[PDB]
């Protein structure tokens, strides 16, 4: 259910077979890091996207 | 006497509170009672073979553990029975014993359950009084020793009158073999004794790194 | 009229009920605050015994019904998770704040005004703490860390032996120090393996300059001591290779069954030979090892350890330089195991600890690790030592990360109370009452400390308040901000020169959390309890 949201946010196009997995279907991003919430859990953020 | 067609209409919707007050208590009542219908009524109505290894089985079953040997859990009330039975998962196997004081056979198999729980940590051995369970008084005469086994809401063991099938002096080996040959007792595993304990917790993943 | 199947409480009744629940939770642990606090102990229904002093542990063990009481319990849990210390003071402060706020509300003061006053008071208290009551640890040196650890371990089972336990804690924390990007030193606590074992006294607790495993060698054949250890860390089992679910063996020519059966274990034999041919001495795996592979390791004079915990193996691999291997597959599609992925250590032994054995990986190279073995009188005592040790480690981590500390013994609370009492007159018309009540509720900490020591709480708190008032009103006697409470003699004392410190983050986070919890509870003025 999150595929549409992820694709809209980043710009990646889903790949269902390795034959069509090409560079044009990748969403560029300036930073993709996993941050620590002061010991309350690990949160993963992708901040900064080409063509947001 | 006429007007048989009544159509009580507004009445029941104006008295929902009290009717539901009765209904919740009745729901608790027959949920508890039906949790023991599936056992009641119908049960009561219805030279290697010389066990050379039995003695040495008892011999290394004597070494229970280091920190004491605990005891068998006791259920206080039927509501307690229900709220300890609906919890946990399917993988947990539960054996429950109904008993009364003074009658023959209870102490021996109670000690058997104690040592089994000592050397079968996975199982959840527990015992409950016949008065507490509120079973039919026919059980209260002629169905006290009942090695009852539950597994996640459904019966997996159907054993009553265990005195006839085991005796009165039967030890841990006898009941353990009788339970395992019905495919109930899980396979044992090689378990060792650590110093005391190691795992305080595992919640934070800040462990190590060597960034320049 | 409502016709709702449940019970409804409205107005002052529900507010009084919430205050009662919060006060009950506070009074549960109010007797376990400060060095004169005494530990509690809990017995479960089955019969398990837990002797403890930590407020968070006590509140976790208890089963609680009232929602506000659950709120305070979860507040203590949050304070434990995000800070590690002060889990009792936060609960006490939150309950006192709720009680005083409800007392204000009962006087027809609107709850919104009280909430705004509490918010402003918390903000100004944090600002004043950060501006006046912080002491930099740069000029104090290692003595600051030692004093912080000693203060944290006071009121615990290891309080009197603090002179040695603080040294052990500081050494353990400094051992696991690492720097990351942005050039910020980091101290990953919980990477220090805490091992418990009853036996000798507390003073025999050992700090390991390496790592400690609660595991033994799989077979008695292998040696129990290797000098120049070449640790190989694997994340897969060493057993007979059974084919996957999608592969089925069907035999039509009987002459090949023996070859199939032989290869079924020759695969594992070849894998172990590849692993051993590189010179490895110690092999650690998270999976199981059966008898054939154990014999293979025995014949080569190596060590094989099975069922190693994943976190322990990760820590060992990171410390010794080894790399975790799920499979022995390289980028060329074959089976290889190079020597570049072998870990190293100066000694690996299997010490005997009170009729039990554990593996010690001593003096790992390429990274320094640490572990602590706690020796106590029995299991309960060892558990309490472990909890207190974790509290001390968290306190030292907070001190080393943020280099600001504040005096202990209620000095911060008294200073904040005086400052807020003075400052409330300059803000609003009805918010000033809320700020004054915030200042008064901040005084519950020194009052509880004095009470637990059977000292005259009223006179001690009056003297503390007089000292802090004179400090704030006289610009030439600012040195009195450090006047705390000396519970041994029941007199005020300069805590800064007495080595009674604690991280500023503890006070700031506790204040913020307690204020927000009190605000959350204060908003409720009606309860609907639907019948199950
Ligand atoms: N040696 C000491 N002298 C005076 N006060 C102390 C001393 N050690 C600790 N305290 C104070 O006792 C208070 C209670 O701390 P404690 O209850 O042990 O922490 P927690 O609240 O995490 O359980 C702390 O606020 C601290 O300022
Ligand atoms: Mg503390």
């Amino acid at each position: 259910e999150d595929i549409e949201f992820i694709c809209k946010t980043i710009g990646t196009k889903p790949v269902a077979h390795i034959d069509q997995f090409t560079a044009d279907m990748l969403g560029s991003a300036e930073l993709a890091e996993e941050v620590n919430l002061n010991g309350s859990g690990k949160l993963l953020k992708i901040t900064g996207c080409a063509s947001p | 006497l006429a007007g048989e067609g009544i159509s009580v209409n507004t009445g029941p919707k104006g008295v929902i509170n009290d009717w539901r007050r009765f209904k919740q208590l009745e729901t608790e009542q027959r949920e508890e009672q039906c949790r023991e219908m599936e056992r009641l009524i119908k049960k009561l109505s219805m030279f290697l073979q010389q066990y050379r290894k039995q003695r040495m089985e008892e011999m290394r079953q004597q070494l229970h553990k280091g920190p004491q040997f605990k005891q068998v859990f006791e259920i206080s009330s039927g509501e307690g029975f229900l709220d300890m039975i609906d919890k946990e998962q399917k993988s947990i196997v539960i054996m429950v014993h109904i008993y009364e004081d003074g009658i023959p056979g209870t102490e021996a198999m109670n000690g058997c359950m104690i040592c089994l729980a000592a050397e079968y940590p996975a199982v959840k051995f527990c015992k409950v009084k016949s008065s507490v369970i509120g079973a039919s008084s026919q059980f209260t005469r002629n169905a006290l020793p009942a090695l009852l086994i539950y597994k996640g809401g459904e019966l997996i063991g159907n054993f009553v009158r265990v005195t006839d099938q085991l005796g009165d002096d039967f030890f841990a080996v006898d009941l353990e073999a009788f339970l395992q040959e019905f495919g109930l007792l899980p396979e044992k595993e090689v378990l060792v004794l650590t110093s005391v304990r190691n795992s305080a917790t595992c919640h934070s993943e800040d462990s190590d790194l060597e960034i320049d | 009229p409502l016709s709702v199947f449940g019970d409804r409480s409205t107005g002052e009744t529900i507010r009084s009920q919430n205050v009662m629940a919060a006060a009950s939770i506070a009074n549960i642990v109010k007797s376990s605050l400060g060095p004169v606090g005494l530990d509690k102990m809990l017995v479960d229904d089955i019969g398990d015994v837990t002797i403890t002093n930590d407020g968070a542990t006590i509140l976790k063990l208890l089963e609680v019904e009232h929602p506000a009481a659950k709120v305070l319990c979860e507040l203590a849990d949050l304070q434990d998770k995000e800070v590690g210390d002060g889990t009792t003071s936060v609960v006490i402060i939150a309950a006192e704040l709720l009680k005083n706020a409800d007392e204000l509300v009962k006087q027809k003061i609107h709850p919104t005004s009280v909430i705004s006053g509490y918010r402003l008071a918390c903000k100004e208290a944090v600002r004043y703490i950060n501006e006046n009551l912080i002491v930099n640890t740069d000029e104090l040196g290692r003595d600051c860390l030692i004093n912080a650890a000693k203060t944290s371990m006071s009121s615990k089972i290891i309080g009197i032996n603090g002179d040695f336990f603080a040294n052990m804690v500081v050494d353990a924390v400094l051992a696991i120090k690492y720097t990351d990007i942005r050039g910020q030193p980091r101290y990953p606590v919980n990477s220090v393996n805490i091992l418990k074992a009853h036996g000798r006294s507390q003073m025999e607790s050992m700090l390991i300059s390496g790592y400690a495993l609660n595991c033994v060698v799989g077979s008695q054949g292998m040696p129990k001591r290797i000098v120049n250890a070449k640790i190989a860390c694997l994340d897969f089992s060493l057993q007979k290779t059974k084919m996957k679910l999608g592969v089925q063996v069907v035999i039509t020519d009987p002459e090949k069954l023996d070859q199939i059966r032989q290869r079924e274990s020759d695969i594992t034999k070849e894998r172990i030979q590849k692993i051993l041919a590189t010179g490895a001495n110690v092999i650690l795996t998270t999976g199981g090892i059966d008898d054939m592979c154990l014999k293979y390791f025995v014949e080569a004079g190596a060590m094989a350890v099975r069922r190693v915990l994943k976190r322990d193996l990760k820590r060992i691999a990171k410390a010794s330089g080894a790399t975790i291997l799920s499979t022995l597959a390289n980028l060329e599609g074959e089976e290889t195991f190079e020597a570049a992925m072998l870990g190293q250590a100066e000694e690996v032994v299997q010490e005997r600890i009170c009729d039990d054995e554990l593996i010690l990986i001593k003096n790992t190279k390429a990274r320094t690790s640490a572990s602590i073995i706690l020796r106590g009188a029995n299991d309960f005592m060892c558990d309490e030592m472990e909890r207190s040790l974790h509290d001390a480690l968290c306190v030292v981590k907070r001190v080393l990360e943020s280099k600001s500390v504040v005096p202990g013994g209620g000095a911060v609370e008294a200073a904040l109370s005086i400052y807020l009492e003075n400052y409330a007159t300059s803000m609003g018309s009805r918010e000033q009452l809320a700020i004054a009540e915030f200042a008064r509720s901040l005084l519950v900490i020194p009052n509880t400390l004095a009470v637990n020591a059977a000292q005259d709480s009223t006179d001690l708190v009056a003297k503390l308040r007089a000292f802090h008032n004179e400090a704030q009103v006289n610009p030439e006697r600012k040195n009195l901000k450090w006047i705390g409470l000396d519970l041994s003699n029941g007199k005020p004392r300069d805590n800064k020169q007495a080595g009674v410190f604690e991280p500023t983050i503890v006070k700031v986070k506790s204040l913020k959390f307690a204020t927000e919890a009190a605000i959350t509870i204060l908003r409720i003025d009606d309860l609907i309890k639907l019948h199950p």
